[PDB]
RNA sequence: GUAAAUUUAACUGUUAGUCCAAAGAGGAACAGCUCUUUGGACACUAGGAAAAAACCUUGUAGAGAGAGUAAAAAAUUUAACA
């Protein structure tokens, strides 16, 4: 639930795409089983799919180990620090692209209820409004019930 | 506003004292605008959470006026606890006791059944005739418009309205009245 | 001398229509308090031997009296003085989120 | 009137249908006359042609019109 | 929208507060009128085909 | 004239149309030549955008509920305006303004998906219990720039 | 820069006394503070609305708590207009150069 | 001290509902639709002779589709390759 | 106008019923009573009649910090007389 959960308002980092865009991810870890039969479909990926994907991702450092393991799992580092792990035992070549892919879009940030679907540094233009703001002044500023030169 | 964050905060969710003159009014639309103000109703910002709620004064709370007889027939009723304490006393009665409790029983049934009400109470001012101390005067910001027109009696109407309206009927010469 | 709201107190409202009529246009400048309208700040607020000391004038009170000093300080209730128990205390998030 | 709603193909509610207007299908009309608003269908431009298939569009006033392009009008 | 032009746009707020309040007007004097007069300035409707 | 001779409400007498016409043009002119010398801060813009209307300004963030089918850093224009103002003067559309008027581009920055969502359906003494999670595709979008030209005439 | 505000930025101590300054190196007269706004005078929760006026002509507006802090705060917006750094200024532009 | 005795809006003795203004008005705007509907179904473009007949070909011709779909259960075709490439859960690197 | 229907093969469960509207019977033109018939609802969703199985609105399932609607508020104040 919300309240069992924590929470946090949509943000970037750097303040991405204002000047530039500049991609998140920044390194991908790939553990890979030459003989284990879960990890078929990450084979099938290193072999055709990670080369092109690493053409289209100059920027992304992308790690292939080949050794024993019963769940190959895929290891997403981004540009913030956050470390994010993402197993891939027993996936199809397609489902392994498109959760590569995911991981490349994502910013980083913590995947967590976000509280307003907008964020904004300056909410206001005109002025944010206060209780003076449509009451009209008085001559010499006088309060109701007020006697002037007493 | 280009204000700083701190002040820009505060000038936002300040509280502004209100005074409204109950002489000749009804204690029920005089409710009706408190409580609207002691909610913080009347702000654009407004939320339950937000405690937005703004001080109400009323003056002449004895002067209060209520439609029809519901000064003999309108009831407040209220138990002791004791066994036979259900006293019930008309409006008449309960406005002669007390002059501010026809006003603030009809603002504390209008405000919302919570444990924010007591709070907005807190800041509802009621003065049975003109007198108000000068620490409540001072901080006075706004008087609201009474909600009820005053008619004028038949003697207040000047020379030249009474003479505005036209004779409707022409009495007989010989009629004694 | 027709204005469909009063022009003195927020902006002055002037509405107008394109040529061709498809888009409304608003030209709302603001309005400034004028001087005659406001009030001066309060500026303004003995052969004595010994130096002047500062004096701690601030005597401790019980729970009682202090809560109901404050609430008739702040305008609140009584119950909001009152503290709360450790399971509460605990509970509340100390580095909680925050937007701009 | 459950069962002659599904033959009209009225199963979802404030979805337009067109019926021929014929005593045969009046009959069943009449019976869920009740559940239903019956407005005639207009053709101000006739009936659609194949060249303007797609670019229909059934207004508010019962009108079929054969051109719809999402601009103002210039009178 | 409007609850946050309230808030942050006090002076774009009026604006469509004073042309719902002309419009409210127009329709008023509209129907008084016998309509022999043409239709208000902020009441025409832009037609789209 | 008495109580009830009369309506409470005062009378209200609009503007001569043919006065009226005159006006409106000097002021749409007075607000054409400010956008022409610049006399405008930031501006703020009401954009409909996947269903929703998002009061947006530059440099502003917003998170749509659905896929774009657009890739990261790729900059696209939102042609649905329905206010643009500022600190003098707002233009309103009925109800959209013209695409020559007012330019709004944005930016996508992010594609991910929305935090687990419970779905959980419960009827008490009938046995009935059954759990959901759905994740919700979503897309974020930088608001770059909002540009207005003196279309006004 | 985005969100973060002229004197968030730069620090300062006593912006009246350097408003004062740059008012007469434009040739303008020293402002004069007044109460334009006042609730809760007496109470503990005071609001102030003190303007700064110049040829008895509003340059600036700003709330506080107390009529010092007020004060302070107006002197801060008159220096945020006479530099150009409004909370509602023109936004930098990113767009790629001409 | 008022109490309605058993269920409140069943039995002999019930409380009592009353119609209000804009339950009146309700019940009037469905008033009008329906009589409008009355008005629409007053004018057949055909009458019952003229109708017959006239969509008997579309119909049969909709029945038959019905009957074809019905009559053409029957279990998928089964395929070599779908059999022989289960082996591939085995494959391995070299 | 519609897309179902019959037949063939293989079985389970349900077979202790409630209110409302209607035509009746029993009782007392009593019952939140009892027994049949026609239909609805309930034993499934949601809104409304204050709370509310049975009245009204409404059904096909997800996300949204959009929008148009459905049913939906109780009215009434009275005795002169040749
Ligand atoms: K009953
Ligand atoms: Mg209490
Ligand atoms: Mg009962
Ligand atoms: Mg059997
Ligand atoms: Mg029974
Ligand atoms: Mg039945
Ligand atoms: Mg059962
Ligand atoms: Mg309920
Ligand atoms: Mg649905």
């Amino acid at each position: 639930t919300a309240r069992g959960t924590p929470s946090r308002f949509l943000a970037s980092v750097l303040h991405n795409g204002l000047g530039r865009y500049v991609q998140q991810l920044q390194r991908l870890s790939f553990s890979v089983s030459r003989d284990g039969a879960s990890s078929r479909g990450a084979r099938e990926f290193v072999e055709r799919e990670v080369i092109d994907f690493a053409r289209r991702n100059p920027g992304v450092v992308i790690y292939v180990n080949s050794r024993p393991c019963c769940v190959p799992r895929v290891v997403a580092e981004y540009l913030n620090g956050a470390v994010r792990e993402e197993s891939i035992h027993c996936k199809s070549v397609e489902e392994i692209s498109t959760l590569v892919q995911k991981l490349a879009d994502q910013s980083g940030l913590d995947v967590i209820r976000i509280r307003k679907p907008f964020h904004t540094d300056n909410p206001s233009i005109q002025g944010q409004w206060h209780p003076f703001t449509n009451k009209p002044t008085t001559f010499r500023g006088l309060r109701p019930r007020e006697v002037q030169d007493p | 506003s280009s204000f700083s964050r701190a002040p820009q905060q505060w000038a936002t969710f300040a509280r502004i004292w209100y005074l409204l003159d109950g002489k000749m009014q009804p204690p029920g639309k005089l409710a009706a605008m408190a409580s609207i103000r002691l909610q913080g109703l009347h702000k654009p910002v407004y939320h339950a959470l937000s405690d937005c709620g703004d001080h109400v004064v009323i003056m002449n709370t004895r002067h209060i006026a209520f439609s029809g007889n519901k000064w003999e027939q309108k009831v407040y009723s209220s138990h002791t606890g004791y066994p036979g304490g259900f006293r019930q006393v008309t409006a008449a009665q309960l406005h002669l006791r007390d002059p501010v409790a026809i006003v603030k029983l009809a603002i504390y049934g209008m405000l919302p059944k919570n444990l924010h009400r007591r709070t907005m109470m807190e800041r509802l001012h009621l003065f049975p005739d003109e007198y108000i101390p000068e620490d409540i005067l001072k901080n006075l910001v706004e008087e609201l418009p009474q909600p009820r027109k005053i008619p004028k009696r038949l003697d207040e109407y000047t020379q030249e309205e009474i003479d505005a309206f036209p004779r409707l009927w022409t009495p007989p010469e010989d009629y004694r009245l | 001398t027709y204005s469909p709201l009063p022009d003195d107190y927020n902006c002055n409202v002037e509405l107008a229509l394109t040529s061709d009529g498809r888009t409304i246009v608003c030209y709302h400048p603001s309005v400034d308090i004028p001087y005659e309208h406001t009030k001066p700040i309060p500026r303004p607020d003995h052969d004595q031997v010994l130096k002047t000391r500062l004096e701690e004038k601030v005597e401790h009170l019980e729970e009682g009296p202090m809560i109901e000093q404050l609430s008739k300080m702040f305008f609140t209730t009584k119950h909001r003085w009152y503290p709360h128990g450790r399971y509460h205390r605990c509970r509340k998030n100390l580095n909680p989120p925050k937007d701009r | 009137e459950k069962d002659i709603i599904k033959m009209l193909g009225l199963e979802k509610a404030h979805t337009p249908q067109v019926h021929k207007n014929i005593p045969s299908v009046n009959a069943k009309l009449k019976v869920v006359k009740h559940l239903i608003r019956i407005k005639p269908l207009k053709l101000p431009q006739g009936l659609p042609a194949e060249e303007n298939m797609s670019n229909t569009c059934l207004k508010s006033t019962g009108e079929l019109v054969v051109q719809w392009h999402l601009k103002p009008v210039e009178q | 929208v409007l609850a946050d032009l309230a808030i942050y746009e006090p002076k774009t707020f009026k604006s469509l507060a004073a042309l719902a309040s002309r419009r409210r007007h127009e329709g008023f004097a509209a129907a008084l009128g016998d309509g022999k007069e043409p239709e208000g300035i902020f009441s025409r409707v832009v037609q789209y085909h | 004239k008495t109580s009830l001779s009369s309506p409470p409400w005062p009378e209200v007498v609009l503007p001569d149309p043919v006065e009226e016409t005159r006006h409106h043009a000097e002021v749409v002119k007075k607000v054409n030549e400010m956008i022409v010398t610049g006399q405008y801060g930031r501006l703020f813009a009401v954009v409909h955008f996947a269903s929703r209307q998002w009061k947006v300004t530059s440099e502003d963030l917003i998170l749509i509920g659905n896929e774009l089918d657009l890739a990261c850093g790729e900059r696209i224009r939102l042609e649905k305006v329905l206010l643009v103002g500022a600190d003098n003067f707002t233009l309103l559309g009925k109800p959209l303004l013209g695409k020559d008027l007012v330019r709004v581009e944005a930016t996508v920055i992010e594609k991910t998906e929305s935090w687990p969502r419970i779905i959980m359906r419960f009827r008490k003494r009938k046995n009935f219990k059954k759990k959901r999670i759905v994740t919700t595709p979503q897309t974020v979008l930088r608001i770059n720039s909002i540009e207005i030209a003196p279309c006004l005439l | 820069m985005t969100g973060k505000e002229l004197f968030e930025m730069w620090k300062i101590i006593n912006p009246m006394g350097l408003l004062v300054e740059e008012l007469k190196k434009r040739n303008v007269s020293a402002p004069e503070s007044r109460l334009t706004r006042q609730s809760g005078g007496t109470t503990a929760l005071p609001l102030y609305f003190v303007g700064l006026y110049c040829d008895k002509k509003l340059i600036a507006e700003g709330p506080g708590e107390t009529v010092l802090v007020a004060e302070e705060e107006a002197a801060r917006v008159a220096l945020r207009k006479l530099y150009g750094f409004t909370e509602n200024r023109r936004p930098w532009n990113y767009s790629k150069p001409k | 001290r008022g109490r309605i005795p058993g269920r409140q809006w069943i039995g002999k003795h019930r409380r009592p509902r009353f119609v209000s203004l804009r339950a009146k008005q309700n019940m009037i705007r469905r008033l009008e639709i329906e009589a409008e509907n009355h008005y629409w179904l007053s004018m057949p473009y055909m009458t019952r002779e003229q109708e017959r007949g006239h969509a008997a070909v579309r119909r049969r011709e909709a029945f038959e589709a019905i009957k074809a779909a019905a009559t053409s259960k029957f279990p998928p075709h089964r395929f070599i390759a779908d059999q022989l490439d289960h082996l591939n859960v085995t494959k391995k690197w070299s």
